[PDB]
């Protein structure tokens, strides 16, 4: 897996 | 604390007498939770991630405790697969990266 | 270094003999970089985040420098909007969160 935010 | 990164950096948070947990996320501009308990009126916001863009519910002036540290700021409610504390709140508790 | 979080924590990296820049992301389990060739054989992997999933190529045991600090580990390559250093490599350089 999990990669997180713009 | 001084938190290593061998596992996900999940911490206790408290909002409105609900205890939750959320990941301290330096790669997130914003704080995003899957739900909050009866939080009221909101405005729409779009955010992006690796997979595309999502519509979220923006709540301002939320009082939150993160690992016992009090902060105030914007919390988004949206379809994040893990609750995340982003830089908008990490800055408020004095969080840094160090190596 | 000590990195405050008032802006995105982008740093210089060196991979494949090339200088690039990447976001230090404590909310990323794994490292994902934009399309490049790397040595060795890859295997297909899926990763998720906000907005859904993406297909990546997984390369194992890759040398990377992160602000001059050497690490060796898994690097995923695919259509990410930003290069991301995740926990798999942050741990190798002794990066911690501090507040
Ligand atoms: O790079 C590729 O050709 C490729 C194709 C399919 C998948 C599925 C997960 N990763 C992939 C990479």
């Amino acid at each position: 897996x999990v990669v997180x935010a713009x | 604390p001084q938190i290593t990164l061998w596992k996900r950096p999940l911490v206790t948070i408290k909002i409105g007498g609900q205890l939750k947990e959320a990941l301290l996320d330096t790669g997130a501009d914003d704080t995003v939770l899957e739900e909050m308990n009866l939080p009221g009126r909101w405005k729409p916001k779009m955010i992006g991630g690796i997979g595309g863009f999502i519509k979220v519910r923006q709540y301002d002036q939320i009082l939150i405790e993160i690992c016992g540290h009090k902060a105030i700021g914007t919390v988004l409610v949206g379809p994040t697969p893990v609750n995340i504390i982003g830089r908008n709140l990490l800055t408020q508790i004095g969080c840094t990266l160090n190596f």
